[PDB]
């Protein structure tokens, strides 16, 4: 019932859907972990940054992984390439981190309109690297002034994000206007692919043992036809008591 | 065989979905240009805003052959060129005030220049900054901010020097084909790109997105009715087999029963004669 009533938001949550065409059937497809968008998640406060979020990521939103670049190029070579797609692999992405002291020098000089993009994410731990690829370079600020002053200052480069989808880069590069928030339905789609993996491997298991049960059951019917011959004795010896 | 038919039917549903999404997002993004156009021709008319420059396609001309080779290289030609931040912001929020659209923008009081003196380009690679011929200098520099490490490749002899050389640039071949330097894998299609300088154009009528739309619509349906008719099948699966061993037990019960009956009939029956023979013994006695 849930998975049959839940597809009309589908067809808003489209264009993260993943395709290929296996080229190698030798190569182990544990290697492709998948597109960066239901690898990770977000928690309740980011909400309040929803749009915000789409910034953070941008385009971003529809890269898929590889482990190494050898493979990627074969499968991307011999993939039967349909749409321009971008591609991370994970071997040779550089991480190029932040240094913390002008984070905290930016937190102090604006006290509470600001915030951190690596804190507002949840991941998992094996791919913490990427999240130093993608999302370990950008900020948020609330507030539009505090992040025009931030952009405007010399040692903080600050790749602030102003709640209303405003991008400040460091070089001064400022977006804007009505685009919409396509992440709390593509978060209620996974959340619903979660649970219904949860119920399915719960089922499985339940089956499992269920057939365990029949095998047992089998021997039980194998010893209850006696049993129901006994049961048969016996209502005749009951039958013969009053007869 | 039902269901797996409508599996199939569904994938190419999935597929018409997304490729009726691309041909939306191309639609919006056109659209959004159109009225984009729309600000550049209104805003900087009435007078009211100043230092509106425009976009980064009013400028300099480049070569009409390689427009191809632009379009595929850069978006950023649809860049919106400004100068003052609060002219900026002031536009930007009136704009978002009436939903007009959604683009980007550059101010030049932060654009960071740098040296825009040409480099030695071995192996006889054209640079495009150079065949660009802006109108004022003075953005130039701001060209070699937006065209960073701009070359030129063909004969396939990008994996000489465009892949590694002395130093990986960013190259654009004659076609289309781009090697990035941020190393990431660029997945290649057969999407359209052209029509941006002229030294394309594959716009549809909204009356065929709409019927799109409707074709999705009653596809949709019909494969929701499908699914239900498969539900159907399924529950009536279920029940033939539930009422199959209940079935089975219930006539090995009966018939155990119905043996039963035929024992105790049969042990009974021996007692009409035995008990009509005991009352004719009895009335025949009549000497009392």
């Amino acid at each position: 019932q849930t998975c049959k009533n839940s597809e009309y938001l589908k067809r808003r949550v489209t264009n993260l859907e993943f395709n290929y065409t296996k080229p190698y059937p030798n190569f182990e497809a544990s290697f492709v972990h998948g597109v960066v968008g239901q690898l990770f998640q977000i928690d309740n406060d980011n909400i309040r940054y929803a749009t915000a979020l789409q910034t953070c990521a941008g385009g971003r939103l529809f890269n898929v992984v590889v482990q190494d670049s050898q493979t990627a190029t074969q499968l991307l070579e011999r993939g039967r390439l349909r749409k321009r797609v971008t591609i991370i692999p994970l071997d040779k992405i550089y991480t190029r981190p932040i240094s913390s002291q002008v984070l905290d020098l930016a937190k102090k000089i604006a006290p509470g309109k600001v915030e951190l993009a690596i804190n507002l994410i949840r991941f998992d731990e094996s791919i913490t690297k990427a999240m130093e690829f993608i999302f370990g370079n950008s900020l948020i600020c609330e507030d539009p002034e505090t992040a025009k002053k931030i952009t405007f200052h010399p040692k903080i480069r600050a790749r602030s994000i102003t709640l209303q989808g405003d991008v400040y880069d460091p070089e001064g590069t400022l977006s804007g206007g009505s685009r919409e928030s396509l992440l709390v339905d593509i978060q209620k789609y996974n959340q619903i692919q979660k649970q219904i993996e949860t119920i399915q491997a719960d089922l499985n298991h339940v089956t499992e043992e269920l057939q365990t049960q029949y095998a047992t059951s089998q021997k039980t019917k194998t010893i209850q036809s006696d049993l129901n011959l006994s049961l048969h004795k016996l209502d005749l010896a009951k039958r013969n008591l009053d007869a | 065989s039902a269901h797996l038919k409508l599996k199939e039917m569904q994938k190419v549903l999935n597929a018409h979905r997304q490729r009726a999404m691309e041909a939306r997002s191309s639609l919006s993004k056109a659209q959004n240009k159109s009225k984009v156009l729309t600000a550049l021709s209104r805003l900087q008319k009435s007078g009211r805003i100043n230092g509106f420059h425009g976009r980064l396609g009013d400028l300099g001309v480049i070569d009409d052959s390689f427009d191809v080779a632009i379009s595929t290289a850069c978006p950023r030609l649809d860049d919106v060129v400004v100068d003052t931040v609060e002219c900026a912001q002031h536009c930007i929020d009136y704009l978002r005030k009436n939903k007009l659209g959604y683009a980007r923008f550059i101010l030049l009081d932060r654009l960071r220049q740098f040296n825009l003196q040409p480099i030695s380009t071995p192996e006889n690679v054209p640079r495009l900054f150079d065949l660009v011929k802006p109108k004022n200098p003075k953005f130039s520099n701001a060209f070699y901010s937006v065209l960073r490490d701009t070359l030129v490749a063909q004969n396939l002899k990008q994996a000489n020097n465009v892949a590694y050389g002395k130093k990986r640039f960013r190259v654009v071949t004659v076609d289309g084909k781009l090697i990035d330097i941020s190393g990431t894998m660029s997945g290649g299609g057969n999407h359209v790109a052209k029509g941006l300088m002229k030294l394309k154009v594959d716009d549809y009528t909204p009356e065929e997105v709409d019927k799109i739309e409707r074709e999705l619509s009653e596809r949709e349906n019909n494969f929701r009715v499908a699914s239900d008719t498969v539900h159907e099948m399924e529950e009536e699966l279920k029940k033939l087999r539930d009422h199959e061993p209940d079935l089975e037990s219930q006539i090995s019960k009966a018939e155990m029963e119905a043996d039963s009956l035929a024992s105790e009939l049969t042990l009974a029956e021996q007692q009409v004669k035995e008990a009509e023979m005991a009352y004719v013994k009895a009335v025949s006695d009549k000497a009392q």
